[PDB]
Formats: structure tokens, C-alpha cells, sequence
């Protein structure tokens, strides 16, 4: 039942990741409006599309910069991979294309903004506010690890929240479809499983590991592992030990602590059990999976809508002209994207 | 506290991946 709807699942995703779209839209057809969000090597920006008035977030990556960070594979998944996928919480690809200087995918935009804005104003949501979210990760992750994909990224700057208060996983950047271990240390340091800092060789377990570190911090506000600095922070990781604000829950404390396993052959997620030793937790009690796939599940909270195009629950940033070089740049590199 | 040691610190804003 779960498992024949995987089944159909990874069926209409492989054929779409055998045969990936390409080069369906172009620049002008889309007018800049604003700057959602910026950092290594691009952006992403509000966008119109002429020909139907709808708006987008546009990903805009200099390809250049893509080289430099040594990104080209990584980028080359995260199209390949978000062209194939089709789940509630995930968000989609609408059109990707290329030019001299930049590729660019095209998103739905989500105009309730980062689950990270809403989480640092409030301070700390409720456990039935963060089960409410956690329940919709732990599906898609069901979903996207079925398909043989691990995430990598996981935190709320990754999540964003719609209209119907719901959330959308963003950020493809390090997701990889792999059989198997593999070895690239990536991620965000607050979020990195132990196996991931000590150059082990890994898998999907450290998706559910970053689950465990979510759930913490929008149940405590603030991550199970801070510090000043990322190598702190790793020590923190490695060591063995957690502790948790003394208003968790006892069920939230248990679940928190076979997720923040350091040793992987305890590691809810990655056990016989797979998935459903998390589904069937005290702590989801009250969780009905089909509803929250459904959407029929009330949310926590709407965000603030303001009208179309609106984008006062993102941040402001610097905005900066799309240059075209006249010239091609790496086009080898990314001539399948 | 807790939370006051974390609003303090440097890591309140949006974090940067790594990677080598
Ligand atoms: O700005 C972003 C980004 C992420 C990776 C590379 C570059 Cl260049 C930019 C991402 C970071 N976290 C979320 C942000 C973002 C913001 C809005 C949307 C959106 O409205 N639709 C789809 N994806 C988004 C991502």
C-alpha cells in the first residue's frame, strides 16, 4: 500500500531522470522583480512570466563560480534530480534553461517565506506545531529515499511555508542518487551527522540523524549542537552527548534520542525497520500520515498575504545585474543541464 | 540559559554549507 505507491512512484521518476527536460524557457521571458534569497555562487529571485502573469522564484547560478566552488556534479544532480521528482512537500521545477553565463531553474515561488524567519522571531514552536512539520519531512524523506536520493541539507533555511501553511522542501543542491555509501563532506555544520565529520563513508541515515537535529531546534529554538565556531561544533557532535531543555516532552526526548544516534546500527531510520520505527513512535501518536499527505490536516499557522508578488515574509538583500557575457563560458561542463 | 547563551552567540542568522 505504501509500498505500491512508491512503486508507482519511482516508476514515473525514472523515466523522467532517464530522460531529463532541458532548455525549456528562456531569459526574457521572465521580468526581475526581486531578490528572495543570495549567496555562493548565485541567487534566487521573484520573477513574472510574461506570457501567463504567474510568478516564480528563479535560481540564477553563475557558472563560473559553480566551477571555482567545485559544484559542477552537485549542480548537475540537483537539476537532474528536481526535474524527476513529484511529491506534496517538494517543490517544483517549472523550467530550467541556460545561457552564456548562468543556468537557471525556475521554482513555484512560496510566498509564506523560510520556516528559519518564522522559527527566530516566535523563539521555539509548540511540539504539535513541530510534529506537524516533522511529519511532513519524515514523508518526503520516505518518498526521496525510495527513489534511491539522499537530501544533504536539511535545516529551516531549506523549508519554506505556503499558503496553506504547509511546508515545501527546497535546495537540491547536495541531493545525489546513490546505491550505496558515498563520501562528500557537504552540508550545514549544526546539521552534519558524526559519520559525515569523521570522513567515514555514508548514507541515507544522515537525513535521519538532520531530522533529529530539526525537530530539536524547533521544539528547543535553537540546535542541539551551537557554538561560535563549525569546529566546536563538530566536537560537540562527536562526543556521544545531548542534552534537552527540561520542557520536552518524555516521548519527544526518546524519539530526539534513537535520531541523534551517534552509533548507525541504532539509528531509527536505518534499522530492519526502516522508516516505520519513526511513523509508529509515541511522539506521532496523534500524527494520520494519510491526512498530512492529503493536506487535510489543519495547519499551525497561515502565513501573511499580502496580495500577489508580495514578499514582506522574506528578507531584503542587495540586488545586482544579470550580466550575460557575450561570450559561452563552461560549456562543456554543464551541457547536459 | 540556554537561549540566551545561543541568541548570543555568532549562529543565530542563516547558516552557510560547507564542503570542501
Ligand atoms: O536563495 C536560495 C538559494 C539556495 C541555493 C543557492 C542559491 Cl544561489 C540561492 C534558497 C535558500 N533557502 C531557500 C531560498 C529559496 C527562497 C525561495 C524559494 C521559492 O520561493 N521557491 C523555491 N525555492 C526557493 C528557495
Amino acid at each position: 500500500s505504501v509500498k505500491e505507491f512508491l512503486a508507482k512512484a519511482k516508476e514515473d521518476f525514472l523515466k523522467k531522470w532517464e530522460s531529463p527536460a532541458q532548455n525549456t524557457a528562456h531569459l526574457d521571458q521572465f521580468e526581475r522583480i526581486k531578490t528572495l534569497g543570495t549567496g555562493s555562487f548565485g541567487r534566487v529571485m521573484l520573477v513574472k512570466h510574461k506570457e501567463t502573469g504567474n510568478h516564480y522564484a528563479m535560481k540564477i547560478l553563475d557558472k563560473q563560480k559553480v566551477v571555482k566552488l567545485k559544484q559542477i556534479e552537485h549542480t548537475l544532480n540537483e537539476k537532474r534530480i528536481l526535474q524527476a521528482v513529484n511529491f506534496p512537500f517538494l517543490v517544483k521545477l517549472e523550467f530550467s534553461f541556460k545561457d552564456n553565463s548562468n543556468l537557471y531553474m525556475v521554482m513555484e515561488y512560496v510566498p509564506g517565506g523560510e520556516m528559519f524567519s518564522h522559527l527566530r522571531r516566535i523563539g521555539r514552536f509548540s511540539e504539535p506545531h513541530a510534529r506537524f512539520y516533522a511529519a511532513q519531512i519524515v514523508l518526503t524523506f520516505e518518498y526521496l529515499h525510495s527513489l534511491d536520493l539522499i537530501y544533504r541539507d536539511l535545516k529551516p533555511e531549506n523549508l519554506l511555508i505556503d499558503q496553506q501553511g504547509y511546508i515545501q522542501v527546497t535546495d537540491f543542491g547536495f541531493a545525489k542518487r546513490v546505491k550505496g555509501r558515498t563520501w562528500t563532506l557537504c552540508g550545514t555544520p549544526e546539521y552534519l551527522a558524526p559519520e559525515i565529520i569523521l570522513s567515514k563513508g555514508y548514507n541515507k541515515a544522515v537525513d535521519w540523524w538532520a531530522l533529529g537535529v530539526l525537530i530539536y531546534e524547533m521544539a528547543a529554538g535553537y540546535p542541539p549542537f551551537f557554538a561560535d565556531q563549525p569546529i566546536q561544533i563538530y566536537e560537540k557532535i562527536v562526543s556521544g552527548k545531548v542534552r534537552f531543555p527540561s520542557h520536552f516532552s518524555s516521548d519527544l526526548k526518546d524519539l530526539l534520542r534513537n535520531l541523534l544516534q551517534v552509533d548507525l546500527t541504532k539509528r531509527f531510520g536505518n534499522l530492519k525497520n526502516g522508516v516505520n520505527d519513526i511513523k509508529n513512535h509515541k511522539w506521532f501518536a496523534t500524527t494520520d500520515w494519510i491526512a498530512i499527505y492529503q493536506r487535510k490536516v489543519e495547519a499551525p499557522f497561515i502565513p501573511k498575504f499580502k496580495g500577489p508578488g508580495d514578499t514582506s515574509n522574506f528578507d531584503d538583500y542587495e540586488e545586482e545585474e544579470i550580466r550575460v557575457s557575450i561570450n559561452e563560458k563552461c560549456g562543456k561542463e554543464f551541457s547536459e543541464f | 540559559t540556554t537561549y540566551a547563551d545561543f541568541i548570543a552567540s555568532g549562529r543565530t542568522g542563516r547558516r552557510n554549507a560547507i564542503h570542501d
